[PDB]
């Protein structure tokens, strides 16, 4: 096997289509659109290659290892219908391409360089088969679905948030404030915007304390259990964790963390933080959509979820359908099991490209948040069932009788959508009758249902499947 | 406007703010117990053990985080281990009431597959 | 000399060292909030929740600094953003101690542009 | 099935769970302290003063294992050393309910041996 300098195609090491795949390989779909010119097993080889073991010209050290061991095989290669320059390349990696629990190692093989390839002109990762035997290198999530249920004591209904307004501009005391009089009237929680940090108009410090006095007298007040997501994003590691010390010695149940403003590195030091202190941790995707929102270029979502569900996280918002935010129905009910399952067979027809084997890492809570009011309220639970927080900010802040009403209004309204469900009621049918009814009984649900009759978000989909 | 009172107004989690749940009402969340295989139990407290405090924190360094006393009630008898019949289930809302005429009662139901409660609500105020 | 009584002799912050304000005194309070363009609002709490104290700290580690328990009461309706009106208030007054009057009731005014509350004192006492 | 009930229902250590003892059982067990030549003493409680709590904890750092207030009662008179005489512990059993008909009341017995209390069990509930 003797080295021979100079270039070859990629295709020639990389593209193994008769390959079988070993149930430890780490599979990736990517979206690939190839230059002209540039056949798709080239391209779908040199993605292969640039994300595993190869570079541009052929390398001597290669003796000195096995590259049947180490190398990235594109294994497959569809058309994609409805496409003339569009195809499914699949590629399989070895484990001991990873690092053990690092999601950032992971992303930097498979997302590092090879989207800036000038041979190709546009590429998406749609999907990763993460095995049994890689997850299982992760901590995961601090608690998952069943431990946070346990925790809160709450069950038989979606948690109910509400991020608080204006988003940046309110003092500490002024959040606490609002913070108090949302959760006293039936939220279980509120939140910090995940832009809400530490700023001149309000330090985290003192909107730490004003939130737990808040939620202590809430709870007080309802007998229920209460919450605000505290936000420990910040600039550096060393202030994300003094911010979690804070929450933890103020003995308050739960904080936030922006996972990819903040970084994959520090989001999962923060989960183990949690792990390790029994905090709950609320993850936001601020920036998932500069990344997920278009169908040739990207990373899809439902990756961006699985890899937040390795790096660990209790909650993460999963959009709504209904709202002022993208997310196509079919599309989010699949990312959904996989963020909330155990075990998710294929289903093209939901963009689950692979079966999915979770192999008892905890589920995430799913948060629909975003231009979501009372009238969407049938529509929620009938898309997300239970296991998901429902989130109204707008919807509870905006409320014409204040924060408490505005609170009531929600949870009335998700408790007449749960009764009517349990006893034998179709949602997607009878929503509109179960809210109409629910507001004519209750004065707050009302003011909450004529305010916002007409409001409804319905565009063209960009991410299609 | 109305104002939402601040006294007297304790909530006991999910179907709290709805009317009152009528005998029929409550007939069918067992009707669902049943349908979904699911396992129904009792639970109750004495007034003084019913709501969420914080007395037992007094012992603790910083570790208060995400722990209540009073999330747990006491069990009626055991969970209803493969009851299909929601008369069963009614007869022992009624019995647990009986005994515990002053208690708190709520009726919950058990997953054995996700290992969660998966439906809970109030059945008897003092 | 005349001796302080420590008993029985607790202030509820600004002009609690005064006679108890007449009518004509409150209303020239009112006229002071809308002379300088604050916004009016009213605050409420039940006896029980109407004295700084200290009970959540059992839950802390060393961070007790300046957290109280009791210093935010309940907010009656909403802050009465661009009311220029002082009876409007005064009858808004009248409307929550009807409606809790068994309750401390405040009378407090926020300045938007320092962002903070500028004037407050008690209105009723039970 | 059934149901052990939480309410009123707190206990007081040995034989607790047995019916009363009667006369003759209390008798049987002080001749047990007599024939194994340990040491009788008793102790007694006011009704605050009998069950275990926790109030001490509030000035401490994490160091609360195995602390609790109450584990002490006071005690009456000396204990018994020398005693080898039955009567002689049942004149002192109605000399301290006597003395105390309002407060909980416990025979023991030590052994100097072991150094450590071999018996014990109540005699006396308010
Ligand atoms: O900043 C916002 O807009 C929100 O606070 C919602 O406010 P409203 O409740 O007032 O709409 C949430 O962060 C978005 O839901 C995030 O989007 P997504 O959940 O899609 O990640
Ligand atoms: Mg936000």
């Amino acid at each position: 096997a003797g080295f021979k300098a100079g270039v070859k195609d990629y295709r020639l090491t990389y593209y193994t289509p008769d390959y079988v795949v070993r149930d430890t390989d780490i599979l990736a779909a990517f979206r690939m659109t190839p230059q002209p010119g540039v056949p798709p097993e080239e391209c779908g080889a040199a993605v292969a290659a640039e994300s595993s073991t190869g570079t541009w010209t052929t390398v001597w050290t290669d003796g000195l290892t096995s590259l049947d061991r180490y190398k990235g095989r594109c294994y497959d290669i569809e058309p994609v219908p409805g496409e003339d320059n569009q195809y499914i390349a699949y590629v399989a990696y070895p484990i001991d391409l990873f690092e053990e629990g690092s999601v950032t190692n992971m992303f930097t093989s498979i997302v590092g360089n090879v989207f800036g390839f000038k041979a190709l002109r546009a590429l998406r990762l749609e999907d990763l088969r993460i095995p049994p035997a890689y997850v299982k290198t992760f901590v995961g999530p601090p608690h998952g679905i069943q431990v946070e249920r346990d925790k809160l004591n709450k069950y038989g209904r979606g948690l109910l948030g509400c991020t608080i307004k204006p988003k940046l501009g309110l003092s500490a005391k002024n959040y606490g404030r609002a913070v108090y009089e949302c959760l006293r009237g039936g939220l279980d929680f509120t939140k910090d915007d995940e832009n809400v940090n530490s700023q001149p108009f309000m330090r985290w410090r003192d909107r730490f304390l004003f939130v737990a006095e808040a939620i202590y007298k809430a709870q007080a007040e309802t007998g229920e259990v209460k919450g605000h997501y505290l936000n420990a994003t910040a600039g550096t590691c060393e202030e994300m964790m003094k911010r979690a010390v804070c929450a933890k010695e103020l003995g308050v149940p739960i904080i936030m963390h922006d996972y990819l403003t903040g970084g994959f590195t520090a989001n999962t030091s923060l989960a183990i933080y949690c792990r390790d202190n029994g905090l709950l941790l609320h993850i936001h995707r601020a920036m998932h959509a500069v990344i997920d929102r278009q169908r040739n270029h990207g990373i899809h979502f439902r990756v961006l979820a699985k890899a937040l569900r390795m790096s660990g996280g209790d909650h993460l918002h999963s959009g709504t359908v209904v709202g002022k935010l993208e997310g196509e129905r079919e599309v989010t009910l699949g990312f959904v099991d996989l963020m909330r399952d155990d075990y998710v067979e294929k289903d093209r027809s939901r963009g689950i490209y692979f079966t999915q084997d979770w192999c008892s890492m905890p589920g995430v809570m799913p948060v629909a948040s975003g231009g979501i009011h009372v009238w969407h309220m049938p529509a929620l639970v009938e898309i997300f069932g239970d296991d998901a927080c429902l989130q109204f900010g707008g919807g509870t802040l905006g409320h014409p009788w204040g924060n408490a009403p505005g609170a009531a209004a929600n949870r009335v309204a998700l408790e007449a959508c749960t009764q009517a469900r349990n006893e034998g009621r179709d949602l997607a049918r009878e929503g509109g009758d179960v809210i109409r009814s629910a507001c004519k009984w209750s004065p707050e649900l009302a003011a909450a249902c004529e305010v916002w009759k007409e409001i409804k978000f319905e565009f063209d989909t960009i991410d299609k499947l | 406007m109305m104002v939402w009172t601040p006294v007297n107004n304790k909530m006991f989690e999910t179907f709290s703010y709805l009317p009152p749940l009528t005998d029929e009402q409550i007939a069918a969340q067992v009707d669902y117990i049943v349908a979904n295989g699911w396992i129904p139990c009792l639970e109750f407290a004495e007034a003084d053990k019913a709501y969420v405090s914080n007395e037992s924190a007094i012992r603790f360094g910083s570790v208060s985080c995400l722990y209540y006393d009073n999330r747990y009630w006491t069990m009626w008898k055991l969970p209803m281990f493969g009851c299909r019949d929601p008369m069963q289930v009614l007869r022992e809302i009624v019995a647990c009431t009986k005994a515990f005429p002053d208690a708190y009662v709520r009726l919950v139901a058990f997953d054995n597959q996700k290992q969660v409660q998966i439906m809970g609500f109030l059945v008897q105020r003092p």
